[PDB]
């Protein structure tokens, strides 16, 4: 729900997700490093 | 060609080049491309129809996903899902339509597939 949730998922976790393609995981990521937010902290 | 009596593209392919050679302006260079572009064809047209369905490249490459039997590599196929690749770009969202496919199962068949393409 929280974006504080999300940052402490790994990467490894987040592909495990249903409906979760290489795709939105990388949009993920490009979001949150534009926040300066990386996941896994 | 259908003049000479051939009828089939696997006649073109197979038959002895001492037959084709016999008709009327047919070189052995031709007839070696006419036989080579046959067998290219036949080939071709296998491959065609075995990654619409799961008669061979959809029931190897779809299927190599462990849990996939050759009903659910056609299914997946006639949704343009025919390679190990396909299917590790899918969401469980994309696949919920496929009778026979809970979201459970499907979650497993993507990770699965992933697993291989990516972390093989």
């Amino acid at each position: 729900h929280y974006i504080g949730d999300l940052v402490q998922r790994t990467e490894v976790e987040l592909l495990k997700t249903p409906n979760l393609g290489k795709k939105s995981l990388t949009e993920i990521k490009d979001v949150l490093a534009s926040r300066g937010l990386s996941l896994g902290m | 060609l259908v003049e000479e009596g051939f009828s089939t593209l696997e006649e073109l392919a197979y038959v002895p080049m001492k037959e084709l050679l016999e008709i009327e302006g047919l070189d052995e260079p031709t007839v070696e491309a006419l036989r080579e572009r046959a067998k290219n064809a036949l080939a071709t047209i296998a491959q065609a129809q075995e990654e619409s369905l799961g008669d061979n490249k959809p029931a190897d490459d779809l299927l190599n996903l462990e849990g996939v039997d050759r009903d659910l590599a056609f299914k997946l196929a006639a949704r343009g899902v025919c390679t190990l690749e396909d299917l590790a770009e899918q969401g469980i969202d994309d696949l919920a339509d496929i009778e026979g496919l809970t979201d459970e199962k499907a979650g497993a068949l993507i990770m699965a597939a992933r697993n291989i393409c990516w972390f093989g």
